[PDB]
């Protein structure tokens, strides 16, 4: 039922707000490393506030859209921009970890002009790229048929938008994490406990969560838009969209709950 | 050896008996008949920023406007508390400074630390740049505290368990204060500057006469090392701070403890101790990241100065008593009013 | 060192012992009198109005 | 501490000249600099000022645009590019130090100066022009301003300068009764709002000269007409 | 509202802030490491080696290797109650510990020099101020240990020892005994190296240990490790 989306919204807002207050309050958490996580949490909050309720409305009415086409364009643009921003934020976090591993001397303490400048540049690039990717939908490029249905189906837009939003950042993140893993294991081998295995488990968990959460939806999207002969059904599309949406809900746990400082902040905040 | 040791024990017993015979009453009983102070509320007015390391020492100026703070990043900053503007920045040759001092006339400042050298800087040179005027050497331990008696002479404390009086013009110590069994941690100068008290790791406080250069009285009772010491505004009493989470008040004339300030829920040590202008309130810093205001005459907590994210290392009341500044290891110095 | 240390200690103790002392009650009364005498001009104990406070909004 | 100005000489009105001053014996980088004009048998006049680090620059209304002032900390040299010169520019130019911090005494040191010959604002006035007096007797000099110099911070921005025959002006009192370093206690100042007076307890031969009162409240800086003591 | 002099003072304060920021940026890129041990333990030899390849108080040494700046602090001469100033090194990147491998059969005015060295190592490693600070252990006198072990058995220092008298076995036992003193093994790691008259490899080992420690710290900051 539509109430599942409401519960997902509640969980998303709760987790992301918890992360936001944890970063804002604790002195130690104000670092350039945590600014990427803050941006991701802000993106998730904006997804919950400006995207999900209209999805709930669509589910309640069974796909019948009564608002003007301007509202449909605004909703589509907002959803696309937010999802692209979230994916690019994950990619930026991966790149930040890669820079920390490869160039640790400058990354130490996550403070200074060298780190702040590059973190700000990464955040600005993420936001600008998301905005640019979402701009064409506002210009009326989202050609459709029956005006009562609000969806993205333009063949000329789907392939390129999906590419830029997922496949380029997805591959970038995959190669970055693989290189980090190889470098860490090579450093062990040159030097030759539970901590580095924990790091490897964290990398694997992040990669698997990203894959399972995002790849199926984009694959389904591409097949539905451009497949020559496929048996795709609306139920599978809805399930894939929900699986992609729960990515925002489950990201805060992965990115903050397993960090000692963030865990302490959460416990102190909740202990009141 | 045995005869002299037994004579010393007998003298200690005689001193204890004489001290006990004069304890007819207690400060608490006398002060039970006066109204207590209310809840003291202080709001931070200025947050001095610029230090990038732990704050270890600070001192208020005689004008009650300028103050100098010491940090282990190798910088001494003179702050305009009224406007927050920085007046001077002195790059130390050693980054391990542990104490700082401000001359009463304001023409010079002093500091020291693990380098075992006390350096005096002239703030009013004709060239316009602050330069070291004199370096005091001779101590065999880290400098714990230093206070200017005047523009010509300064008294310093060192970890070698001795205190020395220095002549800046001559550059050599004139008097040496020996007798402490442990490292001296703090110094306090009486209003008349005729005599001073020092606290050491031996859990004892000694009274020294500057002119005679001999110990006058010895105080004991702390269960741990003493870290802070401050004279009462009248000058006939002083308070001490130790690691046992307790502050004790001693009287020079009565030569014995007057009152004790401690709480069950306080387990951490005490870093700095200070007295109000009138002496009605006692302010002491704690390792628990906040400063507690104590009622001197009743040993009743008056308030807590919270807002620091790290250990409170030093604090001081302005000469006019208007405001109190607190330093902390979080690299931030706050002024409360 | 033991002999010299014991000596210096015994002379220090004799010097300390021969010190005039007053009753604790008298010292407490003097401290209380001093505290009440100057209680009026203590800004920390008696906060002054904003017209006289030098630490305010810039 | 020494300031030596360079350049000058005869210059045509349609020409240009660049005055240069060399600073030594002090941290020139941390000190602000001023240029002061004193035309023959006329009083002092401020031209321009540069703050430490060249972050702030000011110009006088009579020289704005015509004069381009620059600074070079590494070489401890100060420059004054005069693109256009006129007849009133014929005057002696002095370079003056300036450092601004709590308790500071700006305009404490004045350079020897160089002579150049060419072929609203707060008004400062001194009623007395010449005050004949014998040595030993006390002397009082009064200065007045069209606007109150008492800023809300609680101090008045008034300065007193003395220029001996054949010597550059020397600071005496600053904001507004404090004695400048090296001056005898013989000099005292007083005033309130707009009326100020400079008094000498007992006059000596070394006190002969002209006294100027300067305000430092709002730019451009202004100087008084000047009161001369003679015997 | 501010006067001209007030504005000038504000500008001067801003310039001072800029200078302080520049100084902090310069300092943040320098590696600070503490040195501990005894005079005969090889601290002087290590310091001289490092200085050459590149009075009371604490000695500060500056040296650069592979474009990385190191600041080494020696506190041996500062004999006093160390707990009153050990906290000043809470931010130290790493701690260098020097112990003479040949002093196993010597006596001190603990009575045995080696036992005192292990006691000091245990005290420093378990100090509350160095819970997350790695320690680099240097064995300085293996060359003379070769001569001593072949004549003086190691049982004099470690009665519980029951292994072979070969140099390799004795060195391994000493290393294991020194490493087992760490009660915070999970939070910190000890790097053990053997030093000799050869001087080329010591600087490289120190640089590698510093880089690895910084990498682990950064991984902690990002969440990994
Ligand atoms: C899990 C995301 C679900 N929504 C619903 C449908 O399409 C949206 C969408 C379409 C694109 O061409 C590109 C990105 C994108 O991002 C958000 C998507």
């Amino acid at each position: 039922y539509a109430l599942s989306y409401c519960a997902l919204i509640l969980a998303i807002v709760f987790g992301n707000g918890l992360v936001c207050m944890a970063v804002l309050k604790e002195r130690a958490l104000q670092t350039t490393t945590n600014y990427l996580v803050v941006s991701l949490a802000v993106a998730d909050l904006l997804v919950a506030t400006l995207v999900m309720p209209w999805v709930v409305y669509l589910e309640v009415t069974g796909g019948v859209w009564n608002f003007s086409r301007i509202c449909c364009d605004v909703f589509v643009t907002l959803d696309v921009m937010m999802c692209t921003a979230s994916i690019l934020n994950l990619c930026a976090i991966s790149i930040d970890r890669y820079t920390a591993v490869v160039m640790p001397v400058h990354y130490q303490h996550g403070t200074g002009q060298s780190s702040c400048r590059r973190v700000a540049l990464m955040i600005t690039a993420v936001w600008v790229l998301a905005f640019a990717v979402s701009c064409p939908l506002l210009f009326g490029f989202n050609t459709t048929g029956d005006p009562t249905v609000c969806s993205i189906s333009n063949p000329d837009f789907v392939i390129y938008s999906s590419v830029v939003s997922f496949y380029l950042p997805f591959g970038v993140t995959v190669l970055v994490y693989a290189r980090i893993y190889v470098v860490l294991k090579q450093r062990r081998r040159k030097r030759i406990p539970l901590r580095e295995k924990k790091a490897t488990q964290m990398v694997a968990i992040v990669l698997g969560a990203f894959i399972v959460c995002w790849l199926p939806f984009f694959l389904t999207h591409v097949l539905n838009t451009h497949c020559q002969t496929c048996h795709v059904s609306p139920e599978l599309y809805s399930a894939t969209t929900w699986l992609g949406y729960v990515n925002s809900a489950l990201n805060p746990v992965i990115y903050t709950t397993f960090n000692i400082e963030f865990r302490k902040a959460f416990l102190k905040i909740l202990s009141c | 050896l045995d005869q002299l040791r037994q004579e010393a024990e007998q003298l200690k017993n005689q001193i204890r008996d004489a001290r006990k015979a004069c304890a007819d009453a207690t400060l608490s009983q006398i002060t039970n008949n006066i109204d207590p102070v209310g809840r003291i509320q202080m709001r931070t007015r200025r947050t001095l920023r610029g230090h990038l390391a732990k704050i270890y020492a600070m001192h208020w100026g005689t004008d009650s406007r300028l103050l100098v703070s010491a940090s282990q990043d190798g910088k001494l900053i003179i702050w305009d508390s009224y406007t927050t503007n920085k007046v001077h920045a002195i790059p130390l040759r050693s980054s391990w400074v542990m104490t700082c001092a401000y001359a009463p006339s304001g023409n010079y400042v002093a500091c020291g630390g693990l380098d075992n050298i006390c350096s005096i800087y002239n703030l009013k040179t004709r060239e316009g740049n602050v330069r070291v005027s004199r370096e005091l050497a001779g101590h065999t331990g880290y400098l714990s505290c230093c206070r200017f008696l005047d523009d010509n002479q300064i008294v310093t404390s060192s970890g070698d368990t001795t205190c020395a009086l220095w002549d800046i013009e001559t550059g050599q110590q004139t008097t040496t204060f020996t007798g402490h069994t442990g490292d001296v941690m703090s110094l306090s100068l009486a209003p008349d500057t005729r005599l001073f008290v020092s606290g050491a790791c031996d859990a004892s406080a000694k009274l020294w006469d500057v002119r005679e250069g001999m110990c006058r009285q010895t105080f004991t009772g702390h269960e741990s090392d003493i870290n802070a010491i401050c004279f009462f505004p009248n000058g006939n009493a002083f308070a001490t701070g130790s690691d046992d989470a307790t502050c004790r008040l001693f009287d020079l004339r009565a030569d014995q403890e007057l009152m004790t300030y401690s709480h069950d829920n306080i387990i951490c040590g005490i870093t700095s101790v200070s007295f109000s202008k009138s002496g009605r309130l006692l302010l002491a810093g704690y390792d628990d990241f906040n400063c507690n205001v104590w009622d001197a005459l009743k040993a009743d907590r008056a308030g807590v100065l919270a807002g620091h994210d790290n250990r409170v290392s030093c604090l001081g009341v302005t000469d006019d008593g208007m405001a109190v500044a607190t330093g902390s290891w979080d690299s931030f110095l706050k002024i409360w009013n | 060192a033991s002999i010299a240390q014991a000596r210096k200690l015994v002379e220090q103790l004799k010097m300390e012992a021969n010190i005039d002392r007053i009753k604790v009650s008298k010292a407490a009364a003097d401290l209380m009198a001093y505290c009440e005498a100057h209680a009026k001009e203590d800004p920390l104990l008696t906060p002054v109005p904003a017209s006289e406070n030098p630490f305010r909004e810039k | 501490v020494q300031l030596v100005e360079s350049g000058g000489g005869l210059v045509q009105p349609g020409g240009s000249r660049k005055l240069s001053c060399s600073a030594s014996g002090f941290a020139f980088s941390s000190f602000g600099m001023h240029w002061v004009r004193q035309a023959p048998e006329k009083g002092l006049e401020w031209v321009a000022y540069i703050s430490s680090g060249s972050g702030t620059i000011y110009y006088a209304d009579t020289v704005k645009g015509r004069f381009t002032i620059s600074r070079d900390d590494p070489k401890n040299t100060l420059f004054l590019q005069m693109t256009s010169l006129r007849s009133e520019d014929t005057a002696m130019y002095y370079c003056v130090r300036s450092i601004y911090y709590y308790g500071s005494s700006p305009f404490d040191f004045w350079g020897q100066g160089t002579t150049l010959t060419v072929s609203s604002d707060i008004v400062m006035t001194q009623a007395t022009s010449s005050v004949p007096v014998t040595p030993g007797e006390s002397v009082s000099i009064s200065c007045r301003s069209s606007k109150s110099l008492l800023h809300s911070n609680g101090n008045t921005y008034l300065y007193w300068f003395l220029q001996r025959p054949g010597q550059s002006p020397q600071l005496l009192i600053y904001r507004m009764s404090n004695l400048a370093s090296g001056v005898p206690d013989r000099f005292s100042g007083s005033g309130s709002g707009t009326a100020f007076t400079l008094t000498i307890s007992r006059l000596e031969a070394e006190d002969v000269g002209v006294y100027y009162c300067m305000q430092h409240l709002e730019y451009p800086l202004t100087f008084g007409a000047g009161t001369k003591l003679e015997l | 509202t501010l006067s001209a002099e007030d504005k000038a003072a504000v500008e001067r304060s801003k310039m001072i802030d800029r200078n302080l920021r520049e100084d902090g940026e310069k300092a943040a890129r320098e590696v600070k490491l503490l040195l501990l041990g005894a005079g005969e333990s090889g601290k002087n030899t290590i310091v001289k080696q490092m200085k050459i390849i590149h009075t009371t108080g604490i000695v500060e040494t500056h040296f650069t290797f592979k474009d990385l700046h190191f600041k080494m602090f020696d506190v041996g001469a500062q004999r006093s109650e160390r707990k009153k100033w050990i906290h000043c090194f809470e931010g130290v990147t790493a701690i260098i510990f020097c112990v003479a491998l040949s002093d196993y059969d010597l006596v001190l005015a603990e009575m045995n020099r080696m036992h005192a060295s292990m006691k000091l190592f245990d005290s420093i490693c378990n100090n509350k101020w160095f819970t997350d600070t790695s320690i680099i252990l240097f064995l300085n006198k293996k060359d003379l240990f070769e001569e001593k072990i072949k004549k003086s058995p190691l049982t004099i220092c470690y009665p519980e020892y029951a292994g072979s008298n070969t140099y390799e076995e004795a060195a391994a036992y000493i290393q294991c005994q020194f490493e087992d003193l760490n009660k915070r093994k999970d939070t910190k790691e000890i790097y053990t190296h053997f030093t000799c008259s050869t001087d080329t490899k010591n600087v490289q080992f120190v640089f590698d240990a510093v880089t690895d420690v910084i990498i682990k710290n950064n991984l902690k900051d990002c969440g990994l490790f």
